[PDB]
């Protein structure tokens, strides 16, 4: 019985195979090529934001834009101003091992979670004038590695278990789970619908779940090593992906491809944190070799590097009204490059 | 700081800046240490002597003025990679292992040759441990499952001259417990080019002196490392 | 003649751009780079500005004293060379036994050793370093104290000679030696033979499990126990026998004191691997 | 058994994974660099914006 | 939340007393504390202004050395002490909550105050050009607000804030920054202005916007009040 079970198994995925090799005409270089190259960017750290104590593991722009959240794991949870470099609140916590957070779109609650296995949700504008724990959210095995904000009363967590899983704050139970992954997925990026989302594992594999229903629509294959980040593209309908091997993708949802890739041999090092640009020109790629290089979306020739990070980078952001970007490092500094 | 809404707000930033600097106060005189180890070994019962899907059960402890943090792994997957690179600050690593079964010592072998290559966890000092020695001692006496049965080079095995037994302990046993020190302490020494250095002991739980242990192990490491700093080592 | 005194401004000219040069290095590589804000590394930064102050305010006036027996500088400027002499020697010298003890602090209580030797100490550290010298020199200096009892002796040794000399006393001799060199001098010695016995004893416990420290420990007590020491020996032998000593002598002394302060920063900061990796990674 | 009903769910999601439609790659490059032109123009990252935006100053 | 104060009386002139606003049921030492001044028959002023960590200390330019202020932060109590009172000293004292940090809308609690009673320049200045006028349940109620001076700040923040005390409670907020709205105030209330003159707009009327409207301007260090316009329907 099982025999027979895979062959038909290997048989529909070869067929899948073949439609996807059947599919494809030309690349996106060949027909980029015909393009004006971008040239120089010249970027200057306009700003260092620090105070932390041990090194940050990540970061999120307000919807304000002026706004920016930064978890480390001394226990801390500090709220910046990007303006005046003020601080506006400073957090606590329970679990000294955080590696995640996210700041809601309203500008209401923020949200962290690591190895305890627990996302808390802060209420930052109470009456009262202190920032306390609303409520904690258990039921993954696994440690909680990525959380995003879909609405004020729907977050959707990333955990080590291989299990994704969206919540309801006011009920407080999964109302959604989602199964697929081998791997304990490391990666979630929301779609600018909040219609969809896309994740990545470590069997090096990314899958696209539909919100509603609550089950995956698509897998996309094509990385040797791991994926530790992943992130949309502004028109919604593209993806790029960070990975181990000193490589990162771009990928299609609507073709179901493998459009580009961005390689160059002199870096050996793993991309850390990958975000895009308000218009799309560039791709930016943090890297474990003390540097965060820029690297343009159409051509794939390197455009500036903002070296000055004396350790690994670990996080990046780019603004929302897309006029500045925010790297953070294992040195302790946050640096407002522009 | 133009108008007094500035003024203010930097007020407020000072302030979180002089609480900040009083938890860096705190942060920077304590000492940090892994628990791991296996499961029918004995960390329920050490952890509980010193004195829920939760994947940290931290615990404190303190001798001599001296601040230690324990921070004991808890339920999560038997995958140990991508929460390990995590500890870079810890000072050391208390690796449980139990003594008392014969076959899972292959098992305690791997995971210490995993331990002691992981390229994140290099200049971290190891503190192994031995536990369940009664047991071990009692099913000597008792006979019956030999070392022979599993590890055939038992018996072309001398104890060493450097050996301390206890009164009584029949010299079989201390041949015995010697043979596993030296399988993990060999397993240790092929690897590390003195940069981290191994720390063998002989516990049995039930309340025995083992902070003491910990506080010397601690000391000696730190001295090492003071000592390579400033080349005079 | 003529070739003798050139060849003494070429060596005395190198000495000086050599201090000035090594001193600024070790300033700028300390204060640029954000990783290297340890409190040490702040007693090193202090020690060298004290060093790089005395190169570029007292070495080209010693240099034009020494080089032509006389002083076209007037009363007014002598007190304030000597006193800067003084100031600034006295301010490496503790330094110097400021580092020693931090040292030491590392390697006997290593379980405390950031729980006590934070940068409140060091500030402390710095503050005496720069404060008690300052008093301790302008008291004998400008209040006529090193003269007193022989002041008849010091005009007619003044004046028999040169340039205005340093010419000490009995009494302020012997308190200026045990103040300024020995409770200074054997801090060190202390110190350095108990890391030295604590570095043997664990180098052949590591070697039964199973050179640099008597190396370093002889290339750090070498330079300041051969500079000083003879200058201090000479300073204080002098008043309790008979003032029978060439000038010269003192010459050399002063400038083997001004070649320990050019030492200094090239023992201190380049001899260790981190300090070079920084500075290699400047460039 | 419990290993034939995990190839049962991963034929399903195969045979769903089977049913989505594909387009040619030369359309979806076509949205990509028009989309890419048409918003160039807020980009204060690539083109620098004068002095008057970028409240980032000094 | 509650604030609740002790004292009040009438005191004879050149005497001395102490009165303390008690709070209860909030982060007292996260708070900015201020003090207001207003008459039974004129308008509110100014007091004084005490940081949260006690580090800017401002007063009034009518009475700077005479009085003085002192918190208690574990019993979180704050305390008045009058020296040298005057028959004109004669008013309502309240005691306001306030946080600066951005985002924030400072001046937003009121307290309950208490009555005492006494036998008997060159900054910006701001005026109301109205005092009453009759309005009906239905229509649109604008009222127009001037000062002496450009507010607009270099950030691009406008200081204007609307209190409208209603007869017999403490006041509330319903615009802070001129554009922005309150917590729990109706989507009736709006504000505009060019720089010069500000103008308030409501949308429909009840019986619960009887009373009178409080214009305000916090720029520098005296903080002037308004005139107030009552509303009679
Ligand atoms: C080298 C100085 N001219 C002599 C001196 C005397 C006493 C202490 C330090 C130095």
């Amino acid at each position: 019985e099982l025999d027979q079970l895979r062959q038909e198994a290997e048989q529909l995925k070869n067929q899948i195979r073949d439609a996807r090799k059947a599919c494809a005409d030309a690349t996106l270089s060949q027909i980029t090529n015909n393009i004006d190259p971008v040239g120089r960017i010249q970027m200057r750290t306009r700003r260092t934001l620090r105070g932390h104590l041990a090194k940050i593991y990540a970061m999120h722009w307000g919807t304000d834009s002026r706004l920016l959240v930064s978890a480390s794991q001394d226990g801390k949870l500090i709220i910046w101003d990007s303006y005046t470099t003020n601080k506006v609140h400073a957090i606590p916590l329970r679990s000294s091992w955080v590696m995640t957070c996210a700041y809601a779109p309203s500008g209401n609650y923020v949200a962290c979670g690591g190895l305890d296995n627990i996302c808390s949700i802060y209420n930052l504008k109470t009456r009262e004038g202190n920032v306390r724990v609303s409520r904690e959210l258990a039921g993954h095995t696994g440690y909680l590695s990525c959380c995003r904000f879909l609405d004020d009363n729907q977050i959707v967590t990333s955990s080590g278990d291989t299990t994704c899983a969206l919540w309801d704050i006011e009920t407080g139970q999964q109302t959604t789970t989602f199964t697929g992954h081998t791997g304990d997925v490391m990666s979630l990026s929301l779609a600018p619908d909040t219609r969809l989302f896309v994740s990545g594992a470590c069997d090096a594999s990314a899958k696209l779940w539909d919100v509603r229903e609550g089950m995956c629509r698509q897998t996309f294959t094509g990385h040797e090593s791991d994926i530790n980040a992943i992130c949309f593209f502004p028109n919604g309908n593209a993806f790029a992906t960070g990975s181990d091997d000193a490589t990162c993708r771009l990928f299609d949802l609507r073709a179901d491809q493998e459009l580009m890739t961005y390689s160059h041999d002199n870096i050996i090092c793993g991309i850390t944190s990958v975000s895009f640009s308000k218009s799309g020109r560039l791709l930016l790629a943090g890297y474990d070799d003390f540097n965060c290089n820029v690297w343009d979306a159409l051509k794939a020739d390197r455009a500036g590097v903002l070296a000055g990070h004396d350790n690994r980078v670990s996080c990046l952001g780019v603004t929302d009204d897309g006029m500045a970007v925010a790297t953070g490092s294992w040195d302790s500094f946050l640096k407002i490059w522009n | 700081t133009l108008s007094a809404e500035d003024k203010a707000a930097v007020e407020r930033s000072k302030m979180i800046e002089k609480q900040l600097q009083k938890d860096k106060q705190v942060y920077r005189a304590t000492h940090r240490l892994l628990l791991l180890g296996a499961d029918n070994s004995g960390k329920s019962t050490i952890v509980k002597q010193m004195r829920k899907t939760s994947g940290i059960f931290e615990t404190k402890f303190q001798v001599d003025k001296v601040n230690f943090h324990m921070f004991d792994v808890g339920a999560q997957r038997d995958e140990r990679r991508k929460w390990i690179q995590c500890f870079n600050d810890v000072t050391a690593i208390i690796f449980v292992v139990d003594s008392s079964d014969y076959n899972r010592l292959q098992e305690a072998l791997n995971d210490f040759k995993s331990i002691w290559n992981n390229r994140w966890l290099r200049t971290i000092s190891v503190i192994l441990f031995l536990n369940k020695q009664d047991l071990l001692a009692e099913k000597v006496l008792a006979g019956k499952s030999k070392i022979e049965d599993y590890f055939p080079e038992f018996a072309r095995y001398t104890t060493p001259e450097d050996a301390t037994p206890e009164p009584g302990e029949d010299p079989r046993v201390t041949r015995a417990k010697y043979f596993i020190r030296d399988e993990f302490l060999r397993i240790s020494t092929a690897s590390g080019d003195g940069r981290h250095y191994c720390y063998p002991h002989f516990t049995c739980s039930v309340d025995t002196e083992n902070a003491r242990r910990i506080f010397n192990d601690c000391r000696d490491i730190i001295q090492r490392m003071h000592l390579r700093q400033y080349e005079l080592l | 003649s003529n070739d003798v005194r050139a060849s003494l401004y070429s060596l005395m000219v190198l000495i000086i751009l050599t201090t000035l040069v090594g001193n600024l290095i070790v300033i700028v590589s300390i204060s640029h780079f954000k990783q290297l804000h340890t409190p040490t590394n702040w007693l090193i930064h202090s020690m060298a500005t004290v060093d790089f102050l005395l190169g570029c305010l007292v070495m080209p006036y010693s240099m034009v004293r020494s080089a032509e027996h006389c002083w076209y500088f007037g009363e007014v400027f002598c007190k304030i060379h000597t006193s800067t002499d003084i100031m600034l020697s006295s301010a490496s010298i503790f330094h110097l036994s400021f580092i020693s003890i931090d040292r030491y602090y590392a390697v006997c209580d290593p379980l405390r050793y950031k729980a006590k030797m934070n940068i409140l100490v060091i500030c402390v550290m710095i503050f005496i370093s720069w404060s008690v010298p300052a008093v301790f020199a302008f008291g004998m200096i400008f209040l006529e104290l090193n003269f007193k009892g022989a002041e008849e002796i010091y005009y007619k040794h003044v004046h028999c000679r040169g340039g205005c000399s340093v010419f000490f006393s009995k009494i302020s001799g012997v308190l200026t030696f045990m103040t300024s060199f020995y409770i200074p001098g054997s801090i060190m010695l202390c110190v350095y033979y108990r890391i030295y016995l604590i570095a043997k004893e664990q180098a052949r416990l590591i070697s039964d499990a199973n050179r640099k420290a008597v190396k370093t420990l002889g290339i750090v007590m070498g330079v300041f126990l051969i500079c000083w020491c003879p200058f201090f020996i000479c300073t204080v032998m002098d008043p309790f026998l008979h003032y029978i000593i060439p000038p010269t002598l003192n010459d050399v002394l002063i400038w083997f004191g001004y070649l320990n302060s050019t030492f200094n920063p090239m023992v201190y900061a380049f001899f260790y691997p981190w300090f070079r990796k920084a500075l290699k990674m400047m460039l | 058994t419990a290993s034939i009903a995990q190839a049962r769910k991963l034929v399903e999601q195969l045979k769903m994974e089977a049913n989505i439609d594909r387009i040619k790659v030369s359309k979806a490059a076509a949205d990509l660099m028009a989309y890419c032109e048409a918003h160039a123009k807020e980009d204060p990252l690539l083109t620098p914006v004068p002095a008057s935006e970028n409240p980032f100053r000094e | 939340v509650q604030l609740v104060e002790s004292g009040g009386g009438l005191v004879q002139p050149g005497g001395s007393r102490k009165l303390s606003c008690s709070a209860s049921g909030f982060a007292f030492s996260s708070f900015g504390m201020h003090w207001v001044r207003q008459a039974p028959e004129k308008g509110l002023e100014w007091v004084a202004y005490i940081s949260s960590g006690s580090g800017t200390i401002y007063y009034a330019d009518t009475v700077k050395g005479r009085f003085t202020i002192s918190r208690d932060d574990p019993k979180n109590t704050l305390f008045l002490q009058m020296t040298s009172l005057r028959s004109e000293d004669t008013a309502m004292y309240y005691c306001v909550r306030s946080i600066y940090y951005y985002g924030s809308s400072p001046f937003d609690f009121w307290g309950q105050g208490t009555t005492l009673t006494v036998s008997s320049s060159s900054d910006i200045v701001m005026t109301q050009a109205t005092s009453s006028v009759p309005v009906t349940p239905g229509e649109s109620v604008s009222i127009s607000c001037r000062s002496s001076k450009s507010l607009l700040h270099s950030n691009g923040n406008t200081y204007l804030y609307w209190f409208l005390q209603r007869p017999g409670q403490s006041p509330q907020l319903l615009i802070y920054r001129m554009s922005n709205l309150a917590s729990g105030v109706p989507d009736r209330f709006s504000g505009s202005g060019s720089g010069t003159a500000f103008t308030l707009t409501i949308s429909r009327l009840e019986a619960e916007d009887v009373g009178v409207y409080y214009c305000m301007q916090h720029l520098e260090y005296p903080l002037t009040f308004g005139a107030g316009t009552k509303l009679e329907l």
